[PDB]
RNA sequence: CGAAGGUGUGCUGUGAGGCAUGCUGGAGGUAUCAGAAGUGCGAAUGCUGACAUAAGUAACGAUAAAGCGGGUGAAAAGCCC
RNA sequence: CCCGGCGAGGGGAGUGAAAAAGAACCUGAAACCGUGUACGUACAAGCAGUGGGAGCACGCUUAGGCGUGUGACUGCGUACC
């Protein structure tokens, strides 16, 4: 099955009106090192909730 | 004062790069870097490199201050396409397009 | 034969160096000459570790069209034209303003 | 002291059209009256090149199968031990 | 000289009459794809225009008008070969 008429750029945009991405609302700050990280994740230096976990 | 940076002939589709470009339009540079660091897309790496280059140009060639800069313009345009061949069943051949784009970032202190 | 030869004194007829004087250094096959102190250009030279040569911006001479220079006549202080004739058994050049051998 | 060509504005004839000028371009153009034609395109499932739509959709080629530690590197599910 | 992987790509300085003449290099049309500004659009039914016509934004102004853009609401109206 295939189309009988060619769709328009207006219709293309209307369909694409649901494709926008979402950004992270905010980041968290560790209590000993001051780094920024994703909530419930460890930091790039190896801290979580004030304690060094990974050397 | 305004400062430009560009990446020409980048290996990606403009439709795919515009999704990431729409996230940082009109933001402060620090906020924009924080937004780009936590987006799980391939276009984010390219856009981040271009933004960093623009900040460096503004510091070195114009004597600007980092804490006053904002992303005043950003856009993506289509480049040339490469043409390739892919075989199908019963001896029929198809065409493949490999698309590219140009990326422009403008930072300003006003 | 040729009217302009190496080691001659010439005056420039056209260009940005119009009116200057100099000496011919060498003659190229395409119809061009190199004259000392005339038609200078600036070149951006890349360095090369071999040959112990560094880079920099250098000033050198560039070739100029042969028909844009003339032969200088010190007796008159003016440009001139050149002709050919046989004198003893040999060919010679001569000035056309006063019919004097060069 | 700015030709052809490109792109806007104003005026003008019943029409095919004409004239003037701003920006771009960087060396050619041609009155009047006569003369000769490869002389005017939207269609021919016309011919050649470029670019759209369907769509960021189908698919990534045998259902023998992978897990972990170290190394290198800007980056390692796939490279080396 | 500077950002970047001793990258691809870019921003300055310098050459030249000119670098949107930078090697993907005279001029640079159209299809097609974007960023910004003004006005319209979420109780409304069809070849998408034509006649009538408020409201908003903007430029002259002889303060009397007019020009340009958009166009709620309403009569008529089923492409071309």
């Amino acid at each position: 099955a295939v189309q009988q008429n060619k769709p328009t750029r207006s219709k293309r945009g209307m369909r694409r009106s649901h494709d926008a991405l979402t950004a992270v609302t905010s980041l968290s700050v560790d209590k000993t090192s001051g780094e920024k990280h994703l909530r419930h994740h460890i930091t790039a230096d190896g801290y979580y909730r004030g304690r060094k976990v990974i050397a | 004062m305004e400062t430009i940076a560009k990446h020409r002939h980048a290996r990606s589709s403009a439709q795919k790069v515009r999704l990431v470009a729409d996230l940082i339009r009109g933001k402060k540079v620090s906020q924009a870097l924080d937004i780009l660091t936590y987006t799980n897309k391939k276009a984010a790496v390219l856009v981040k490199k271009v933004l960093e280059s623009a900040i460096a140009n503004a510091e070195h060639n114009d004597g600007a201050d980092i804490d006053d800069l904002k992303v005043t313009k950003i856009f993506v345009d289509e480049g040339p396409s490469m043409k390739r061949i892919m075989p199908r069943a019963k001896g029929r051949a198809d065409r493949i397009l490999k698309r590219t784009s140009h990326i422009t970032v403008v930072v300003s202190d006003r | 034969a040729a009217k302009i030869r190496r080691d001659d004194e010439v005056i420039v007829l056209t260009g940005k160096d119009k009116g200057k004087r100099g000496k011919v250094k060498n003659v190229l096959s395409s119809g061009k000459v190199i004259v000392e102190g005339i038609n200078l250009v600036k070149k951006h030279q890349k360095p090369v570790p071999a040959l112990n040569q560094p880079g920099g911006i250098v000033e050198k001479e560039a070739a100029i069209q042969v028909s844009n220079v003339a032969i200088f006549n010190a007796a008159t202080g003016k440009a001139d034209r050149v002709g050919f004739r046989f004198e003893d058994g040999k060919k010679v050049r001569f000035f056309k303003s006063n019919s004097e051998t060069i």
